């Protein structure tokens, strides 16, 4: 639903990346490897946490009640 | 349901001590020790100083189950050395080893920048 | 100092690149370890509902709040629940925390762990505060609302360590490496046609002397200089996490030593 | 003919044909309501047919949760619906 | 207080036996049955 607090494999907090990321994108017009190395995540398994995560929260938010 | 609280890892429950201390009969001067909750972490450790020792004729440690916290120790001496005794020395042994690179680690930690 | 010594490449407030030397590859293992799984430190471990409206469900939030990194500097000066003499949970081995947000503007409100209040009175430890990294002092998004939706949460961090739930844990990874020229061939490399030329060569590799030609294999070598690096998570100053490390191990060897006396 | 049944909670009477299951966790409308946390057999639906035989929904028993959501409306026929989600 | 919530107006209604099933200028013949007071403490884990 939402940016997971932590990466599954280490822990690293990614929690706190998923603003940003999606700015590095769309107002830097960045692309999501450089983005994601901008963002301190070197290690793969940290990578696919926001390369891969799904914001379906904001189509929940799109329900009245 | 079936699965045991996670306190149970480090914590010992009732009724159990730290240590089991046991005489092998299959061998002379040789003891075994049940660590209870206790893993790999000081097994191997207390293990590998057990064989700095050259008095000390066996030293092996196993967790027969991953599902329960404990593992056992078995200590094998030349006469008059009481394993127990090697244990300790293995152990004071370690004990200061770790405050020794702990104190290196705090030195070499100031000359840094940032 | 003679014995394990150490020797920092890099360093910060995140990670700490070192190099271990004259120390047998267990002990190299065990602090490895410790720093990951016997590192006491805050975390929230016990979430009250009075409100929400949110679109996730309450175990759902609860489960992410102890995800969020709290301030562990002075950890110790506090208590493990189930020692504290108290009914439950007191100021000597907890801290309260409140989170209230309601989605009032129309645009979605995001709600952030900066937006978590202590409660309870921290007798003068740093401790409690959640951790923030991020260039706008906002921290983890623990959610989102929507205008009308409300959430109004009371949580209680505890003392406790990673065996117990990886919330607890200090590091995020601990690079652990030894050898990085194959000599004391503790590893067989596979390969199509050359092993050389298909296996990259590691950082770790500049740091030490290529075998040569004729050598024969070096049979009496152990497996000292370990070169590592410790990641924090930010609940604890990186240093710490190894410096504490060592001292956990220190202490649990010690608390042996004390079973074999009053045994 | 003036036989009906009602979704309240059931305290035996005259029949006492009721469940192991608790009801404590009902509401006197019948229904436990969202935020409880259920169990076992707990009860989730109680209601009773005429003085009083027990007709209530327990929890299935190899489950556990917290109660999601209940809602309550009517048919074609206009008859009472519930539906408790467990979450 | 409030023992039931409506479907949509989102309105606390709240009614006895023989009020039918609907709501306030919402017929909604659907309505829910409102959270409790006994606040629910969750596991951190
Ligand atoms: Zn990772
Ligand atoms: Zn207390
Ligand atoms: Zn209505």
């Amino acid at each position: 639903m939402i940016v997971p607090v932590r990466c599954f494999s280490c822990g690293k907090v990614v929690g706190d990346k998923w603003e940003s990321y999606l700015n590095l994108l769309q107002e830097d017009e960045l692309d999501e490897g450089t983005a994601l190395s901008r963002l301190g995540l070197k290690r793969y398994c940290c990578r696919r946490m926001i390369l891969t995560h799904v914001d379906l929260i904001e189509k929940f938010l799109r329900y009245n009640p | 349901m079936n699965a045991p609280d996670r306190f149970e890892l480090f914590l010992l429950g009732e009724g159990e001590s730290k240590l089991k201390i046991d005489p092998d009969t299959k061998a002379p001067n040789a003891v075994v020790i049940t660590f209870e909750k206790e893993d790999h972490t000081l097994g191997n450790l207390i293990r590998a100083e057990l064989l700095n020792d050259r008095k000390v004729l066996f030293a092996a440690y196993k967790v027969e189950h991953p599902f329960f916290a404990r593992f056992k120790l078995r200590i094998q001496t030349t006469e008059g050395y009481d394993p127990k005794d090697a244990l300790k020395n293995a152990c004071n042994s370690i004990i200061n080893k770790l405050g020794a690179l702990k104190t290196n680690f705090e030195t070499e930690w100031n000359l840094q920048t940032l | 100092e003679e014995g394990p010594q150490v020797k920092i490449r890099e360093a910060s407030k995140d990670n700490v690149d070192f190099i271990l030397s004259n120390v047998d590859l267990a002990m190299a293992n065990s602090l490895r370890r410790v720093m990951i799984a016997e590192i006491p430190t805050l975390a929230i471990d016990s979430v009250e509902v009075e409100t929400n409206t949110t679109v996730l469900a309450d175990e759902f939030i609860a489960h992410r709040l102890g995800l969020i990194p709290l301030q562990s500097m002075d950890i110790e000066q506090l208590e493990y629940s189930r020692d504290c003499f108290c009914e439950d949970h007191c100021d000597k081995c907890s801290v309260v925390l409140t989170l209230q947000a309601f989605g009032e503007s129309e645009s979605t409100t995001n709600v952030y762990s900066k937006d978590l209040v202590i409660v309870s009175n921290l007798m003068g430890r740093n401790i409690g505060h959640p951790i923030i990294q991020d260039k706008e002092g906002n921290g983890v998004l623990i959610c989102k609302l929507r205008k009308g939706q409300e959430l109004k949460l009371t949580c209680v961090a505890k003392k406790g360590i990673a065996k117990e739930h990886a919330k607890w844990g200090p590091a995020a990874a601990i690079e652990f490496e030894y050898d990085p020229w194959n000599k004391l061939k503790h590893t067989d490399y596979w390969y199509e046609q050359d092993s050389a030329k298909e296996w990259p060569q590691s950082k770790n590799c500049e740091y030490e002397d290529p075998p040569n030609e004729g050598d024969p294999f070096d049979y009496k070598a152990q497996a000292d200089t370990f070169y590592m690096n410790v990641e924090s998570v930010g609940s604890i100053p990186v240093d710490q996490v190894v410096v504490r490390g060592i001292d956990t191990l220190q202490k649990k060897v010690a608390s042996i030593l004390l079973a074999l006396t009053q045994m | 003919m003036s036989i009906t049944e009602t979704f309240e909670k059931p305290q035996r009477t005259n029949t006492l044909r009721m469940k192991h299951g608790t009801y404590d966790k009902l509401d006197d409308d019948g229904l436990i309501a969202p935020g409880v946390r259920v169990s076992g057999e707990d009860v989730i639906i109680g209601k009773t047919t005429p003085s009083k035989r027990d007709a209530s929904t327990p929890l299935r028993s190899t489950e556990n949760g917290i109660v999601d959501q209940v809602l309550v409306t009517t048919n074609q026929d206009g008859l009472k619906f519930v539906k408790v989600r467990v979450r | 207080t409030l023992k039931y919530i409506c479907a949509e107006c989102s309105s606390k209604l709240s009614l006895s036996r023989t009020d039918a099933v609907r709501c306030k200028d919402c017929g909604h013949r659907i309505l829910l049955k409102a959270r409790t007071k006994r606040l629910v403490q969750f596991e951190a884990r």
